């Protein structure tokens, strides 16, 4: 049950307790764990009387590339168990590259309870700082809207996905955090640029009691905000009228708002009488909702450049720091919100995991041993090793940390860092040029509408015979079939080479599906990046997926705002 | 050459067949008639009269985890079942008696049941697959790195997983897939891709039980 | 220093008390009121809630034929209740296994139940005995030339005998004498001569059970 006092009484002890939960965190992990087919290579059997020394000493530090085959023997067909244990009930995907090659990791419903415990702790803490009233509400601009079920009939899945349409969420965040503004539907909406159309004017449906605006990146608030500024014209027409706009297409969340809607014509004249007056909007969050205790996102890392328009856009109100963990990893929480962005530590919550530090200390990078999470010394930068339920056991997810300070007996990180950078050849291209040269062929027949595209990824999937890939495509609004059909058609007609020829002109390989993406999804990539547990070096998104790539994976199939085979061809 | 006094259908008999098999060993097998039980089955156990009974060295074992351990411990050179420490047989014990008794009698309300019983029985199982689910934490097999003693155990009932999915009109997968997909990973092993018969022979055969009795 | 979860009429927390004594372990004994289960009770099994519970290492071991042969796995060095044959140990876990099944069933029905139920359940202790009588045949004990696994599963139910002689009205020495005789003789171990309570405050809880369900 989700209290102050008790809890935070609670993590205090914990991050007191960190060598022995640390500990029984790793006795937790094999204890559950003794049967893994790399720890017989490894030579384990659980207990023993040098078991953390067994472990430091026995089984090898492993790659993404190393940690592909496995998992991938987890999720296609074969739904066999290996790695962690359990195939998984969903899959996840990782920054940067292997070998520009996709990373597949496992999330267990220990995840989810890592989730829901340190979401309990951090928002007590800032609840602690930033109180907020219990019969209120806050603007959460948060989705999960896809669902993908991988080649072997297993779902594969993203931390947001994950946690939101989880079967505890719902029970397990009640207490926790002020209730959702946006209908769970419009939320999980096969239509998420136009969905949360509606996330602006949910979370803007109840102003007065948003305690507080939401999305866990800077910048995931600075686009929600220069999407926020996407819409204002229409959307006063759209609740005005008691109709919403002809933006809208999805029978779902178009039976939702029409559900909400009814026609009051006075409030048109309040919104723009406010909204302007403003020098162009310093204080806009508070602006929108006078009444939010905060701006709450991940202020450091990647979002260093978007802090300043995001403050730029939150004026005077206060911009509070997230805690770090992943579909991964999970690692520190922020019990002291109220320090800014730039001096931000985050503190590690000891059972999330069992994480050691390779120093960086020597000159580039140094031969040196991974030390324990209280032996790394303050002011070094270390390189994070993780050991957790997310089939991660001493592997390297390569980013830099630094440690500032201690929160009692367990030390504060700090991330200064932006890519986990070194890629190598991969197989998922069709040169990254030559994709990204598709896009922006393609895309132009959609700038003629006034736009320009945001992010773009893609998928190979053998599942059908032939085999066909399918191209992913983050744009900021809503338009016709037809321009995006041709728009397939065109990212057929950009890979340039003589390879891609000889296949679909054969049709070896099938015709590209074109699932073109609602706007968000791949800000929920790097919003899922960030956040992981390590370094803020996790922003290197993938763009072409190869069986084993996962978060936008599951960010992949139900959104769909138009799916279509190529009509030529 | 050891003898094995066994039933086609019978899961623990599959125990055994699984644990023979597994290791390295020639084995005949021998199909008893519990209308017309053999010699050898009346002088070996005319007790319980039950299976799987292993003879070997002119000497019987009788039971299913019996036979196992048995085997285990008599060649304990190739691949061991159970972990080095006592605590790691431990839990391989207190799983093994969990899925040889509450399991076994939930599944047998589920196959051999109607009314009240399967539906019970249906939630009996469930709450069990997930309690043994979340015990396992996540472990591709279950008594140590690779194959287990309880791995042998309850590899058994992913025979017997179809027939459930069918009579108790479940789906162990959808609810629970990680264990029938643990099940597919102990598939791709020939010990209980020859010890235990065809999916369809049993829930067939389970009917028929319940064809033959009200 | 090894904590016992155990209650005063468990014929099973006496296997486990007979267990630690017979090999040489100093240990403390928490009585259970199963009306409150303990905290560290309910944290060693927080489903069956059942006892007895060796604690060792912080790591609870459950159910009593578990506890026994952790006993033996804990110190494997001066008294073993095994022989060194995986044949005999078989042997051995087999008729463990038979202590557990229709023997404790049967005496739970002769001191438990009344009428239709009651016959039926002093014929099939009748029965037990007597197949246990044959099975003792010559042994000063049972699962090896000295104290045994299964002496330490079957001594503890001698306590017992008096209730089932009473209530029964019957006298289970004269059609299978050796067996109670083997129980007073197995007494002579310190291991159950200082674990076991009272046979009339034992026969006094069956009144209680019996006062209060008839
Ligand atoms: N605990 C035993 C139970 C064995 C048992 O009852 N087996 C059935 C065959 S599946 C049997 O022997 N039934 C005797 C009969 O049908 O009379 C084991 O796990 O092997
Ligand atoms: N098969 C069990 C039998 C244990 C048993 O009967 N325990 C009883 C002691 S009377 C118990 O703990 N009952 C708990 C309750 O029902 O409250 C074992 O040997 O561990
Ligand atoms: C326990 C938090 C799980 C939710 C995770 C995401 C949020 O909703 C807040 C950011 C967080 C990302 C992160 O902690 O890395
Ligand atoms: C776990 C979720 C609430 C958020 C997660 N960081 C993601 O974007 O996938
Ligand atoms: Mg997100």
């Amino acid at each position: 049950t989700f209290d102050m006092n008790r809890v935070i009484d609670e993590f205090d002890e914990m991050t007191r307790n960190a060598h022995q939960v640390q500990k029984q965190t790793l006795k937790e992990i094999l204890l559950k764990n003794q049967s893994a087919i790399y720890l017989q290579n490894c030579g384990l059997n659980g207990n023993a009387t040098d078991p953390e020394e067994a472990f430091k000493s026995m089984v090898p530090l492993v790659t993404d590339v190393e940690l592909e085959p496995y998992i991938k023997r987890m999720v296609d067909g074969d739904t066999s168990p290996i790695l962690t244990g359990h195939p998984v009930p969903a899959i996840s995907l990782s920054s940067g590259t292997s070998q520009g090659r996709p990373k597949f990791i496992p999330f267990t419903d220990e995840l989810m309870e890592n989730t829901l415990q340190l979401f309990r702790t951090a928002f007590a803490f800032r609840n602690r700082d930033f109180p907020i009233d219990d019969n209120g509400k806050a603007l959460q601009f948060i989705f999960s809207s896809k669902q993908y079920i991988s080649t072997g009939g297993v779902p594969v899945g993203t931390a947001t996905t994950n946690v939101y349409r989880n079967p505890n969420f719902k029970a397990g965040m009640k207490s926790i955090t002020s209730p959702s503004c946006s209908p769970d539907e419009v939320i999980f909406s096969p239509d998420v640029h136009q969905a949360l159309y509606c996330h602006l004017l949910s979370g803007i449906l109840f102003r007065d009691q948003v305690q507080y605006v939401f999305a866990v990146f800077a910048h995931g608030l600075v686009h929600a905000f220069r999407t926020f500024e996407q819409v204002w014209e229409e959307i006063v027409t759209d609740i005005k009228d008691g109709v919403l706009s002809n933006r809208i297409t999805v029978p779902s969340v178009r039976t939702a708002m029409s559900k909400l809607l009814t026609p009051n014509p006075e409030l048109a004249e309040t919104i723009r009488t406010k909204c302007m007056s403003l020098s162009n909007w310093y204080g806009l969050i508070p602006a929108l909702f006078p009444n939010a205790k905060y701006v709450y996102g991940i202020m450091t890392g990647s979002m260093e450049p978007y802090v300043p328009k995001l403050r730029h856009y939150a004026g005077d109100l206060p911009l509070v720091s997230h805690d770090y963990g992943s579909s991964e990893g999970w690692i520190a929480a922020n019990v002291t919100p109220r320090l800014s962005p730039e001096e931000a530590t985050f503190a590690v919550i000891p059972n999330l995991g069992y994480f050691e530090f390779l120093p960086v200390s020597e000159t580039g990078e140094g031969e040196e041993k991974p030390v324990g999470l209280t032996q790394v010394k303050i002011g070094e930068e270390y390189e994070v090793v993780i050991t957790n339920y997310a089939g991660l056991y001493r592997y390297r997810l390569g980013d830099v940390v630094k440690v500032i300070g201690f929160y009692n007996n367990t030390p504060q990180l700090k991330f200064i860092c932006r890519r986990n950078l070194i890629l190598s050849i991969n197989i998922d291209k069709n040169t990254e040029r030559d994709l990204q040269l598709s896009v922006e062929s393609a895309a132009k027949r959609l700038s003629e509408e006034k736009i320009e595209v945001i992010d773009f990824s893609s998928y190979i999937d053998v599942s059908t015979d032939p085999g066909h890939y399918a191209i992913f495509w983050e744009i900021s609004g809503e338009t016709n079939e037809d321009v995006l059909q041709d728009c397939c058609n065109c990212l057929d007609r950009a890979f340039i080479d003589a390879g891609y020829v000889s296949s679909r002109k054969c049709k070896t390989i099938g015709a590209l599906e074109l699932r073109v993406v609602a706007k968000g999804t791949f800000r929920k990539i790097q919003e899922h990046f960030l956040g992981l547990g390590s370094s803020a070096g996790q922003f290197k998104m993938p763009r072409c997926v190869k069986p084993s790539n996962a978060k936008v994976l599951q960010i992949l199939c139900e959104n769909v705002v138009s799916s279509y085979f190529s009509t030529a061809f | 050459l050891p003898i094995l006094l066994d039933y086609w259908p019978s899961m623990f008999g599959m125990r055994a067949r699984v644990a023979l098999r597994e290791k390295g060993v020639e084995f005949e097998y021998r199909e008893e008639d519990f209308s017309n039980k053999s010699p050898l089955l009346l002088q070996s156990n005319p007790i319980h009269k039950k299976i799987p009974v292993l003879v070997h060295n002119g000497k019987p074992v009788c039971e299913s985890l019996n036979v196992v351990q048995y085997v285990d411990e008599a060649w304990p050179e190739k691949n061991p079942f159970f972990p080095s420490d006592p605590y790691g047989r431990a839990q391989a014990r207190f799983w093994a008696d969990f899925v040889d008794k509450k399991f076994t009698d939930a599944q047998f309300k589920v196959w051999g049941k109607k009314g009240e019983e399967q539906e019970a029985g249906k939630k009996e199982f469930i709450e069990a697959v997930k309690i043994l689910e979340s015990e396992l934490g996540d472990k591709p097999y279950f008594g140590g790195d690779s194959f287990g003693y309880v791995d042998i155990s309850l590899i058994t009932f992913s025979s017997w997983f179809q027939a459930y999915e069918k009579f108790g009109n479940f789906s162990i997968e959808s609810e629970s897939p990680k264990l029938i997909a643990w099940a597919k990973r102990c598939m791709e092993k020939e010990s209980v891709s020859k010890s235990l018969p065809d999916s369809e022979k049993i829930v067939a055969y389970a009917a028929e039980y319940r064809k033959n009795n009200l």
